[PDB]
RNA sequence: ACGAAUCUCUUUGCCUUUUGGCUUAGAUCAAGUGUAGUAUCUGUUCUUUUCAGUGUAACAACUAAUGACCUCAGAGGCUC
């Protein structure tokens, strides 16, 4: 304990501090890996001549479409290339499975009563009411069809 | 602005040329010091 | 009275004006850029004159 | 590489004359003077009974890029300083070679980690490329203020009296002193002439030279030395009116003297730099009037 | 309706200062009546100051410093 303290006095803090993933920065790190994976797959599809500008705009459609899936609004872009639209719909459903299964897993925690954070109760409250109304809107369309 | 995505990740090329510190971490203490070999 | 410099905000802060801060020289090629550098140095000293 | 490191570059004249030297290696000793980055400090002593530790001040990367030793930082061949080395190569290749050093701590560390040679370190550490330039050094050896009211001051400068034996004075007036010819060189020439060497112990002579006015004066204690200073000077110049003046004789130069017959002091030559330049301009005519 | 080059112009191509994350859209969406606190101005009080001792006569000190000359290795003497 003191041997780290004294060497911090004499030598200073190391500049190579690498933050481990933690409960507080898991949701951010899940997004950094997700934007990288979508960026890599779309950039291979591109025949040629794609730069830091065109890779910057395409990652918007991903962010917009995740909002549309949360809204249960169908996400259709006119003039969108069908391979890229095939890619973006895939990663949303990847993210949808993590979004839904984390919502199930935390409800089982809350019913047991075993150490759920005060913010996490409100987040799980918000995740379910998306899922319940989404299940409601699916059932309305099946009756209509 | 001031809230941005990443264009590239932090590379390990930069931390390799730094001088080390040699701070002693709790998880780098000696543990499981013997390897097991398969038959 | 000379212009005051902006003070160092940290220890290894860099005066960009004093030196070429990360001089990557052009790679040595085979075409002998000797007289061209003399004409630059003559023109660069002429410009600051 | 921290487990594969070069041996240190030290001169022969830092190590000295003895055969076996016990040297102490400290694996991260002090930090380098040049790149401010740590290294293996080697330190040693010439003999066992010596009283001076000789440390390596710079790292081996800064010592290789300049081709110098780590201890005295002189060049490994020719054993000369770096500023004089890059000047001697400048007279051979007719272009300025120079090792330039960053003032910036991020650009002292940057400039050391590159594997280049700096300045005359391409010429030196190649023995073929160094000996031929010494041969090219050898052919070089085959060549081998009109508005000022100065009239208050020139009354006090003698300028009208003669350098004879007969006046017995302490002070003298040296004019025709170039902007070269340093104050120590005139006291050494007088003390060589009298044999009163190590004069600064007894304070036998005191000399004031301006180097702007191109004039000066030297004061003696014990006036009997004044006849020794007169009699030990043989060559004199007589102005075509008269009024003979002795010549002190610094190498290739000529310095004229007249007994002041009082103590001149400081400020006799001038009390302002702009004012002193006109006294040299005043004299330049009288030197030409004395000679021609 | 085809000139060898300059300027002025139209159309294609190129898009050039041409939307840079995340989560629970990240979260929420303004007083009718009856009384306080802070700032500024205005008024009052207290505090922050010292020496002089009328007139006349007599005596002493001051208006140390500056300039110049000389000796000694800055001081000493003299004059203004
Ligand atoms: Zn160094
Ligand atoms: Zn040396």
């Amino acid at each position: 304990y003191i041997g780290n303290l004294i060497t911090r006095q004499f030598e200073g803090r190391s500049n190579e501090i690498v933050k481990t993933t933690t409960k507080q920065r898991l949701d951010a790190y899940y997004d950094l890996e997700l934007r990288n994976s979508v960026m890599d797959d779309i950039l291979e599809m591109m025949p040629e001549s794609i730069r830091q500008k065109k890779a910057r705009t395409i990652l918007q459609h991903l962010s917009e479409a995740w909002r549309c899936w949360k809204a249960n609004i169908p996400w259709d872009v006119p003039g969108m290339p069908a391979p890229i639209k095939k890619i973006i719909e895939r990663y949303i459903k990847s993210k949808a499975d993590a979004w839904v299964s984390a919502a199930h897993y935390n409800r089982e925690r809350i019913k047991r009563g075993a150490h759920v954070e005060k913010t996490m109760v409100k987040k799980n409250l918000g995740r379910l009411t998306r899922l319940w109304i989404k299940n409601e809107q699916e059932r309305q369309r099946q009756i209509q069809k | 602005t001031s809230h941005r995505p990443q264009l590239e990740a932090r590379s390990g090329a930069k931390a390799a040329a730094y001088t080390p510190t040699g701070i002693e971490h709790a998880r780098l203490l000696p543990g499981h010091t013997t390897l097991k070999y398969r038959k | 009275v000379a212009i005051k410099k902006p003070k160092k905000k940290y220890g290894t802060d860099i005066d960009y004006n004093e030196d070429i801060v990360y001089e990557q020289a052009p790679m040595p090629g085979i075409y002998d850029t000797s007289t061209e550098d003399r004409q630059i140095k003559k023109k660069f000293e002429q410009f600051e004159r | 590489d921290e487990i594969n490191e070069p041996p240190p570059n030290i001169c022969e004249q830092c190590l000295g004359d003895e055969a076996n030297i016990r040297m102490t290696k400290i694996p991260q000793g002090s930090e380098c003077k040049i790149c401010t980055l740590p290294f293996t400090l080697y330190h040693f002593k010439t003999s066992k009974r010596s009283n001076n530790i000789i440390k390596t001040l710079i790292c081996v990367r800064c010592a290789t890029q300049r081709n110098i030793c780590q201890c005295c930082m002189l060049d490994s061949r020719w054993h000369i300083p770096i500023q004089l080395r890059d000047h001697l190569i400048s007279l051979v290749n007719e272009e300025n070679v120079m090792t330039e050093e960053a003032k910036n701590d991020m650009m002292k560390r940057f400039l050391s980690l590159k594997n280049v040679k700096l300045g005359g370190a391409q010429i030196t550490s190649d023995p073929s490329e160094a000996d031929n330039i010494v041969d090219k050094l050898k052919n070089i050896l085959l060549r081998a203020y009109a508005s000022v009211d100065i009239s208050h001051i020139l009354k006090k400068l003698p300028l009208n009296e003669s350098f004879l034996k007969n006046p017995s004075t302490k002070s003298f007036f040296l004019y025709n002193i170039d902007a070269s010819i340093p104050e120590w060189k005139i006291t050494d020439t007088v003390s060589q002439l009298l044999g009163i060497k190590k004069w600064k112990d007894g304070n036998s002579l005191s000399l004031i030279v301006n180097h702007k006015a191109k004039c000066g004066g030297l004061r003696f204690q014990s006036s009997e030395l004044g006849e020794r200073f007169v009699s030990k000077i043989s060559e004199t110049l007589v102005t075509p009116k008269g009024l003979k003046r002795g010549v002190l004789l610094i190498d290739r130069f000529r310095i004229f003297i007249i007994p002041w017959s009082s103590g001149f002091s400081a400020a006799s030559f001038g009390t302002n730099t702009a004012e002193n330049i006109k006294l040299s301009l005043s004299l330049n005519k009288l030197i030409q009037l004395e000679l021609g």
